[PDB]
């Protein structure tokens, strides 16, 4: 109760579980996103990712 | 969470209600399957945090040293016979429920979202601790390293209960989410200066830095095994652990006021890296190994990088792992010839063969192993530090030069060459011994394959 | 600094210096026939006053002897491959076990040995057997309460072993 | 690397190099006879044959343990304490 | 299976190696012995296996997500609101961090490919590397540790303000 | 292709059974060292095959597998290349530690804990593999820590012996001073262009590149046994016989310019950096051949003159030819494999001495070594035209058609005299003079495994270096337009070393016994700089580490400053405030200032 | 015929030329002969308490243990600060640390004034 | 049990009292305790010992600890830490100390200074340029697609 269930059983626990910190989705969203931004004409990580007609800077 | 906490509880009077020469096998046993359901935590992912029970919560700052504590606990307590054995019975039930409820008060502290309950559940793990050492010490001075103890880490971390009491009525909660998500950048004023001081200083205190270090190596050279790993090991990376929580405020004055702490820590770095060289009792010169280490891990706070962060929280487990193991080997070695000196102790490649492996495997993850743990965590807050200033690079290098001299000596020196030919008490080496071996380096080794489970939440 | 005497003598010293300067001739000279010349020009230097009792001028040449000696030594100097500093120097120190051990066994490997551990438990018995009254008393009487030596006297009184001999007697063979 | 060394066999061998060199005289040359007090030789050429049997043997003997040889029987004794010259 | 349009295999060139040879040709008895000693009883295996994966069959999805507004449109403090928000502006970070790592995927095979050739051959991925690249430097970098994403948009309005003024004195 | 890929693949886990074998075992396998030795040689033959593919067509790959920690923008797996270099070095290096399996059987033999000895030995040809094929460059840095680590061991193999921990400490810490120039190469790869992967890095053209080359100079410096750093090397041979003969002949002493081969297409660039290149090579080359003299070792001459090879090599990349030092590493390899492996054979042979002294008459002392080591000693300098010649004649030959500095090519020449007389004095006394040896004799090689290991070594010695270097492909341009007394140079101060050397000799008959002038000091006493370093290094940082570390700032000051200020502030108000002699009216008295103090001067009544 | 060979801290004059002992006194040799009584008084205790059958623990000795005592606690009592202690304190202290200190600041704020000009190269310079 | 007494408190004043004391407990003569004296650096009233001690000590006395050089009963020079066999050897050098650092220093700087005269003063054979033909190796340079192909060839001599 050390190793033969205890040490195995972490080992394949921890071997696979789900992907830790989401990491396979962000693969398979990442291929789809950017087959999408080659695909549609788009440039690929466009700048400003939050959009500057949504600010309203301070003037003189 | 609370499922992690009650049988914890539930623990603590197996002990009680075992008659004696039973409760040993019961408590190993038992507190080996809580590690197992301990291990059941990690459904980390993604986006959030798991918050439940609403003062509960756990990122991945918090599971892998939840998990450390969870599986130190139990070695730690096989770990601690042979010098308590010819003890009363009285005594060593006290002994093994005073462990428990230091684990308790640990994951108390582990899972705390509001930072007093933290606070609280801080020194609820410094309380214990002083007990243990203190009657259990066996040696002459553990009376003033105790109480050199104590006020040390109350006398620093007291003004943080201000500061966070001030904190609590000037904002509104303290929730971590809510002390994020809701984060008023702070200017650079002087009671900012002060506050930020403050906090810091009661953890610089707690680390130790540099400044304040001999609060540590008396309290490990005159301590039990079981006191002298928690403190090393879960202790210190709590410290770790608490900074890496409340550097969330107080951004953007910390660049302009945290100079002089990185400066105080990279010469104490090199200084404890060669006042370890040259000391004899074997015993000091892991603590000053661990001094080396938390004073890297504080200049990987003081930058903030996710690059930092994830070589801190790598470094932290790693040497809380590889310093509580060479504990071991040198209360092994003590018990073996009842000295504390070095020199004494000569030869043992011969006698106690298989020994020496564990010597070599253990000074090896000291050393930076080449895909050991310790090696990416030094090496990522090398990166870091570098980015920082292009410059600082020298004095990581001769503090990596400098631990591999030290680590040589204490491999060639102890365990090398000629037995003295005037011992004969030392026996073959014990199952007890190789089983704890066991216990400390098949971890390690597993988190070299797959290290993604255990670097910061800045992944 | 030496065992049983104080100190060294003149004697002692000239001689240990006819051998230092002659083991460096050897190092110096290869060829080991043109090393006889000059080892016997060597010896005719010392033949040269050789018979003179003059102790104050032996120790004004004895002085001249060690700055000549100095000022034409040899760095590296051909030391045998046991001596100190030599290419081994205790090469199987590694393999140098204790006696006092080997006790420390299992009774199942222990009775694979039969033969040797007998003679060994009467080894055990032989050393226990005279170790107390003969020994203790030859050194707790024939010594002065100043020992003033360290040579120790062997049992010429009557019976068993010279005192002190367990860890002189059972060291091990150098090659195994 | 193997050497066999036995009592006898070194014996002849001690006992032959003395007999090689030249100034001594080979009839009285007993096993157990001295070098200074009966054959004459003095002391210089007496550490002269302590380096021929150092040359020969492959290690250096001590000065502490050069002044009492004085006869082969002695020196076969410390020989075999250097070398543990028994079965 | 693999998206070819979004890992793009350049033309396959292969010469027919023609000899003028007689010694013969070690390769050939080489890899007709390897292809009647490992190509074949491995293939055997592996339609046995695939066999077993046609007795029955599973599924897996891709985990779809909505698309919660904004943090331009939360308010002072509403927490309910920036959770949401902010949750969705980490999941695009992680996202983007796998698209800079395709990016570099694909350089490193454009490397290869062309071998001992750098400097034909790999223009448009370069350049494209350095255009995502100078997205990536001048949007999410310089903001450190405890992103949470209003420091983003601290570093959003602070660039355009930059560029605002650099303009205005360029007009 | 899958069979390039899979015979390659196949060829590392290969190098993977014996150490399970050990793991399995719980017995006494009497036939273990064979077990290794038969699994070393089915390697090599399943290894050199893929290198024929890689000669007759190309299809020159990487494979790579097994992301973990991919964490921000950058990833890393296990990731190995086939190319040029780590194709042809392999087989090279099997074949040699094949040999050295053989006579680590013989060597070795006698010893009880040889099973341990040959873990050792095949897990450091595993890390040497590892990282020769690499080209990820954190597997680099595994490689290079870990054949560090081995080479630790391996040197303190026999324990006792001062001198054995003493060179691994050297060893080692020379190690981590080719660990810090290393880090810093990876930080500034990593900071400038976004990962440390070694396409992307060809695939960018980094100008200022001052800083981490010059990590990787020290990088260099600290691995392969350079000036300044280099003394460690004979310490090191202060070991075991085939643990140096390995150790320093093929693995573990070209991953000091090996590396810097692997950058080549970056090295093209950049000349303040191959100028220090040259000038390093031709220190290290003048310096180890001047020390390399007068010496009365073998095994410390072997690797001074491994050193000053290693400077050839540094001056052939400083030089931008970077292929034909890859030939000299391979030809280096087999070279002094072979010579190790004879004269430790000699050693072994004649009762541990190992020294030039009394070692003197051993031709027809059976001439099969005594052919072996002057085989050894005649391809050392390049007798025309032999496995010897092409490596160090080509190179000589392209850096004197060079823009070079006029100081290194002069330097580089007359170590290539020295190093032929030396070599030529080695001939002279170990085989070729009036027989010096203690007597009891026993002169034996009536062995079929060392004849198994010299036989194949100098048929590998003989024509395989023209196997090498015949189809090599063609990665240069060649110069081969010399004029008189630049292609005649080389046999020229090769001929006139020899006849120098010879005139040396014939002197050295004579009886004169001349005092020494210092420069014989000099060239002894090892150039005085181990003397001086070790010696001063060591006393300056541990005087400054009992006064200033231990004695001083740690302990006395701070233990003053913080507990022994505040208690003594403390007990002092103690001894003041209670030290109240039991009185009434002085408690009164008290009470009385108080009222009055509180009224009229501190008020309290506003 | 030499230069008499000068020492050093480092190169220890050795026991030929040195040249004290020529000038035998009477004190030189009864020191000898009361340190060769100390010696064998010493060598016959621990011959005695070495070859004792029923000895089990270590041999004790006294004289490591007094010597731990003394360089590891016995620092501290006793210490008076000085004029020399305190200014080599204050010296091996603050020094480097100050030394440091301005380096850094001196790397950082030409890194800050670089950045500041809009002309660092951060022609990708991702992992900060 | 150990006695308090056997440690080694104070400093050496008066002349009687720790002169005998520490004769009588460090086993040494009387007059050859010799202490530091009293720099104010800690260093309790521990012996001043000659400091050398390793590499001298002649191999052939064979005391206990083969290797330590010991005796077991000693003073225990306060830096042995520094000082076994393995750290630092101070052997007598064959020549001197100043002529061997003389003779280093010397070398080294006679090298680089050579080398510094190496590099202002270079080679070069008789050789023209490396003639590239399309505008000098231009479009497998580093780029410049179509933006300037900037005619320079070479002519046949
Ligand atoms: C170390 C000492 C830390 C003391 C606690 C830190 C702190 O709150 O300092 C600010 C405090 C006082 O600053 P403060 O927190 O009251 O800030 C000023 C805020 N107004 C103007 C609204 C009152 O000072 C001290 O604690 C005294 C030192
Ligand atoms: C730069 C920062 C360097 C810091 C070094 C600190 C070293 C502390 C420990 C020293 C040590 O272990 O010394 C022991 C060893 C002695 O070796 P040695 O005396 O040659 O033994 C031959 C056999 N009689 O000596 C050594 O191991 C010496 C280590 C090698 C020298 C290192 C520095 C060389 C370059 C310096 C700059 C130029
Ligand atoms: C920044 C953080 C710095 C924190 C520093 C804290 C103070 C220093 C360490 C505290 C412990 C000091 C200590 O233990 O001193 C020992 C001394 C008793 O020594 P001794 O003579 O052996 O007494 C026998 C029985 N008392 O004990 C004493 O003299 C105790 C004196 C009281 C100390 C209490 C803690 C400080 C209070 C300051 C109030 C303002």
């Amino acid at each position: 109760f050390g190793f033969s269930i205890v040490l195995v059983l972490g080992s394949t626990f921890v071997a696979y579980l789900p992907d830790y910190r989401m990491q396979e989705w962000a693969r398979r969203e990442a291929e789809r996103l950017v087959k999408y931004r080659e695909a549609h004409g788009l440039p690929l990580m466009e700048s400003n990712c939050f959009d500057p007609s949504k600010i309203q800077l301070p003037e003189d | 969470m609370l499922k992690y906490i009650i049988p914890t509880m539930m623990l603590m009077p197996l002990t009680w209600l075992s008659k004696n020469s039973m409760i040993w096998i019961n408590t190993t046993l038992h507190s080996l399957l809580i590690s197992l359901t301990s291990l059941l935590l990690l459904n980390q992912f993604g986006d959030n945090s798991l918050n439940f029970s609403l003062t509960f919560f756990s990122d991945s700052l918090s599971t892998p040293l939840l998990i450390l504590t969870m599986w130190l606990l139990p070695l730690m307590l096989m770990a601690s016979q042979h010098h308590l054995s010819k003890e009363n019975l009285a005594r060593k039930k006290l002994f093994i429920s005073m462990l428990i409820l230091l684990q308790l008060f640990l994951i108390m502290t582990f899972t705390a979202t509001e930072l007093i309950f933290f606070y609280i559940m801080f020194e609820a793990t410094l309380v214990p601790t002083l007990i243990i050492i203190t009657r259990w010490g066996n040696q002459t001075e553990r009376l003033n390293a105790g109480l050199y103890f104590l006020f040390y880490t109350l006398a620093g971390s007291l003004p943080l209960l201000v500061a966070l009491i001030y904190i609590q009525n000037t904002m509104g909660s303290l929730n971590f989410l809510i002390l994020q998500y809701w984060v008023q950048p702070m200017p650079n004023s002087w009671s900012n200066t002060f506050m930020w001081l403050a906090c810091m200083m009661a953890f610089m205190v707690k680390m130790p830095l540099y400044g304040l270090h001999l609060w540590l190596p008396k309290a490990h050279v005159e301590a039990p095994i079981a006191g002298s790993m928690v403190l090393a090991a879960i202790l210190l990376k709590l410290g770790g652990y608490g900074m890496m929580r409340i550097t969330l405020l107080l951004n953007p004055i910390t660049d302009f006021m945290a100079y002089p702490f990185i400066m105080l820590s990279l010469w104490g770095m090199i200084m404890t890296s060669s006042i370890c060289l040259r000391q004899t009792d074997l015993k000091s010169l892991i603590a000053y190994s661990s001094v080396s280490h938390m004073a890297l891990v504080i200049v990987a706070i003081l930058i903030q990088t996710p690059w930092s962060y994830m070589g801190a929280t790598a470094l932290m487990i790693a040497h809380g792992l590889t310093s509580s193991m060479l504990f071991c080997l040198a209360n092994s070695n003590y018990e073996r010839v009842h000295s504390r000196t070095m020199i004494l102790a000569r030869g043992l490649q011969t006698l106690l063969p298989l020994m020496a492996a564990w010597w070599l495997l253990a000074s090896l993850t000291n050393l930076a192993l080449p895909p050991s743990i310790n090696l990416i965590g030094e090496l990522f807050v090398v990166m870091s530090t570098f980015s920082w200033s292009n410059i600082t690079i020298i004095l990581m290098g001769l503090n990596m030069v400098i631990t591999a001299l030290y680590s040589l000596y204490m491999l060639i020196t102890t365990q090398r060459g000629k037995h003295t030919h005037h011992i004969n008490n030392i026996l073959p080496s014990f199952t007890r011994e190789n089983a704890l071996m066991s216990l400390h380096m098949l971890p390690l080794l597993l988190l070299s394959l797959n290290p993604k489970i255990i670097l910061g939440p800045l992944y | 600094f030496l065992p049983s005497a104080a100190y060294l003598t003149h004697q002692q010293k000239v001689l240990q210096l006819y051998k230092r300067a002659l083991r460096h001739l050897e190092s110096r000279c290869v060829h080991r026939d043109k090393y006889r010349y000059f080892a016997c020009l060597l010896r005719a230097r010392f033949d040269e006053h050789k018979n003179e009792k003059d102790m104050v001028k032996a120790t004004q040449l004895l002085r001249e002897a060690e700055k000549e000696f100095w000022h034409g030594q040899h760095p590296q100097p051909y030391i045998f491959p046991e001596s100190p500093g030599g290419t081994s120097y205790e090469r199987y120190e590694c393999y140098k076990v204790p006696e006092w051990c080997l006790d420390d066994w299992h009774p199942s490997e222990k009775a694979m040995y039969p033969d040797y551990f007998a003679k060994r438990e009467q080894w055990k018995k032989l050393r226990r057997e005279s170790w107390e009254r003969e020994v203790k008393q030859l050194q707790e009487e024939t010594p002065v309460g100043g020992p003033r030596t360290e040579a120790l006297p062997p049992a010429r009184k009557q019976g068993d072993l010279p005192p002190l001999w367990w860890h002189i007697v059972t060291r091990p063979r150098e090659r195994p | 690397d193997a050497p066999p060394l036995t009592l006898e066999g070194i014996k002849d061998r001690v006992l032959y190099v003395l007999k090689l060199y030249d100034k001594i005289d080979p009839e009285k040359l007993s096993v157990n006879s001295h070098f200074m007090k009966d054959l004459g030789l003095d002391s210089l050429d007496q550490v002269e044959i302590i380096m021929a049997m150092e040359d020969e043997f492959g290690f250096e003997i001590p000065d502490i343990d050069a002044e009492k040889l004085m006869c082969p029987q002695e020196i076969v004794d410390y020989i075999a304490d250097k070398k543990d010259v028994y079965e | 299976s693999w998206d070819k349009d979004v890992y793009p295999e350049p033309p396959r060139r292969t010469p027919a190696p023609s000899p003028q040879t007689s010694l013969p040709n070690p390769i050939t008895y080489l890899t007709k012995a390897f292809d009647l000693l490992v190509d074949r009883p491995v293939t055997l295996v592996r339609e046995f296996i695939e066999r077993q994966h046609a007795k029955n069959k599973y599924y897996y999805y891709h985990r779809e997500f909505r698309r919660v507004p904004d943090i331009t449109e939360c308010h002072e403090k509403d927490v309910l609101c920036m959770f949401e928000a902010e949750m969705q502006w980490k999941r695009d970070y992680k996202v983007d961090q796998e698209i800079v790592n395709i990016i570099q995927e694909r350089l490193k095979a454009c490397q290869q490919r062309e071998g001992e050739s750098h400097r034909q051959n790999c223009a448009k991925e370069l350049q494209q590397f350095t255009q995502v690249v100078k997205a990536y430097q001048d949007r999410y970098h310089d903001l450190g540790a405890h992103y949470s994403a209003r420091k983003c948009l601290a570093k959003q309005k602070q660039r355009m303000l930059a560029e605002r003024k650099a303009t205005k004195e360029a007009a | 292709m899958n069979l390039f890929s899979s015979l390659t693949l196949v060829t590392l886990i290969l190098l993977t059974m014996p150490i399970a074998a050990i793991n399995f075992n719980t017995h006494k396998f009497t036939n273990y060292p064979l077990y290794v030795k038969t699994t070393i040689s089915c390697a090599f033959i399943t290894s050199m095959i893929p290198t024929m593919m890689f000669i007759h067509t190309g299809q020159e790959m990487i494979i790579s597998n097994w992301h973990w920690l991919t964490i921000q923008t950058l990833k890393l797996s296990l990731s190995f290349k086939m190319d040029f270099f780590s194709m042809m070095f392999v087989p090279v290096a099997l074949f040699v530690t094949w040999s050295i399996m053989e006579f680590s059987m013989w060597y070795m033999h006698s010893d009880p804990n040889i099973n341990q000895f040959f873990k050792y030995l095949l897990l450091f040809l595993i890390t040497m593999l590892i990282l020769v094929t690499a080209n990820n460059l954190f597997q680099l840095f595994i490689g290079w820590e870990g054949v560090g680590i081995m080479s630790f061991l391996l040197i303190g193999w026999w324990y006792g012996r001062t001198d054995a921990n003493t060179a691994a400490l050297q060893a080692i810490l020379y190690n981590r001073i080719g660990d810090i120039g290393f880090i810093l190469a990876m930080a500034w790869f990593l900071i400038n262009l976004n990962t440390w992967d070694l396409q992307q890095i060809f695939m960018l053209n980094p100008n200022d590149s001052n800083l981490p080359l010059m990590g990787l100079i020290l990088a260099a410096t600290g691995k392969s046994a350079q000036f300044g750093l280099h003394p460690w090397l004979p310490s090191a041979m202060e070991g075991p016989t085939p643990v140096s003969a390995l150790l320093h002949s093929s693995t573990m002493v070209v991953a000091g310019i090996f590396l810097l081969i692997r950058f080549y297409p970056l090295t093209e660039n950049n000349k303040f950096g191959q100028s220090i290149m040259l000038c390093l090579g031709a220190m290290t080359t003048l310096f180890t051949a001047m020390c390399a003299l007068t010496q009365n070792d073998i095994k410390k001459i072997i690797a001074f003159s491994t050193s000053s090879q290693l400077g050839l090599m540094m001056v052939t990349i400083g030089i931008n030819q970077p292929h034909l030092a890859f030939l000299h590493i391979c030809t280096h390899a087999f070279f002094k494999a072979m010579l190790f492996m004879c004269s430790g054979s000699i050693i072994h042979s004649l009762n541990d001495e190992q020294d030039i002294r009394k070692m003197g008459g051993l031709f027809k002392a059976m001439p099969f070594t005594t052919t072996a080591l002057i085989i050894g000693s005649l391809a050392l300098t390049g007798m025309p035209f032999l496995t010897g010649f092409y490596s160090k004649d080509l190179i000589i030959e392209s850096a004197n058609t060079s823009y070079t500095n006029a100081w290194a090519l002069l330097m580089t020449l007359v170590a290539t005299s020295f190093t032929a007389i030396y070599s030529t004095r080695i001939i002279f006394f170990a085989l070729l003079g009036q027989p010096r040896f203690p007597t009891l004799i026993n002169i034996n090689e009536n062995n079929p495994f060392l004849i198994n290991s010299i036989k194949r070594l100098l048929i590998g010695s003989l024509f395989a270096g023209f196997i090498i270097s015949n189809n090599i492909p063609p990665m240069t341009i060649p110069q081969m337009t010399m004029p008189h007394y630049l292609k005649m140079t080389a046999l020229t101060v090769t001929i006139l070393g020899f006849i120098l050397a010879l005139e040396i000799s014939n002197t050295t008959h004579y009886l004169k016994f001349n005092y020494p002038s210092n420069t014989f000091k000099f060239s002894n006493l090892l150039g005085y700089y181990p003397t001086i370093m070790h010696r001063l290094t060591p006393y300056m940082n541990l005087t400054m580490s009992q006064k200033s570390a231990s004695s001083l700032l740690d302990l006395i000051w701070l233990e003053t400053i913080l507990p022994k200020t505040i208690s003594l502030a403390q007990m002092k108000m103690s001894t003041t405030i209670t030290s109240q002699k039991g009185l009434i009216k002085l408690y009164f008295l008290s009470f009385l200032i108080t009222i009055l103090i509180s009224t009229t001067l501190l008020n309290f009544h506003e | 015929s030499f230069p008499k060979y000068e020492p050093s801290r480092l190169a220890s004059l050795p026991t030929t030329l040195d040249p004290a002992e020529y000038d035998i006194s009477s004190e030189t040799r009864k020191a000898q002969a009361e340190r060769l009584a100390i010696r064998s008084r010493l060598k016959r205790e621990y011959q005695l308490q070495y070859n004792d059958p029923s000895r089990r623990g270590v041999v004790e000795d006294p004289a490591l243990i007094r010597w731990t005592c003394a360089r590891s606690a016995n620092v501290y009592p006793n210490f008076r600060p000085n004029t020399k202690t305190s200014l080599l304190g204050a010296l091996f202290g603050i020094g480097p640390l100050i030394f440091w200190y301005y380096v850094f600041k001196t790397d950082r704020d030409r890194k800050e004034k670089l950045i500041q000009e809009g002309k660092l190269d951060r022609t990708f310079n991702i992992s900060y | 049990s150990h006695i308090t007494k056997d440690m080694l408190p104070g400093p050496y004043p008066k002349t009687p009292e720790e002169r005998a004391a520490a004769a009588k407990k460090y086993n040494m003569r009387v007059e050859d305790y010799e202490p530091y004296p009293d720099d104010g650096m800690g260093y309790g009233d521990y012996p001043k010992l000659p400091d050398r001690s390793q590499q001298e000590r002649d191999p052939w006395y064979d005391w206990d600890h083969p290797d330590l050089r010991l005796n077991w009963g000693e003073p225990m020079h306060w830096d042995l830490d520094m000082y076994i066999r393995n750290r630092v050897d101070t052997s007598p050098t064959p020549v001197n100390w100043n002529l061997m650092c003389k003779h280093l220093f010397g070398f080294v700087a006679f090298m680089l200074f050579m080398f510094w005269v190496g590099e202002t003063y270079p080679t070069y054979q008789p050789v023209g340029p490396k003639q590239y033909p399309y505008n000098n190796l231009y479009l497998e340079r580093g780029g410049d697609p179509n933006k300037e192909p900037e005619p320079v060839v070479h002519y046949e001599i």
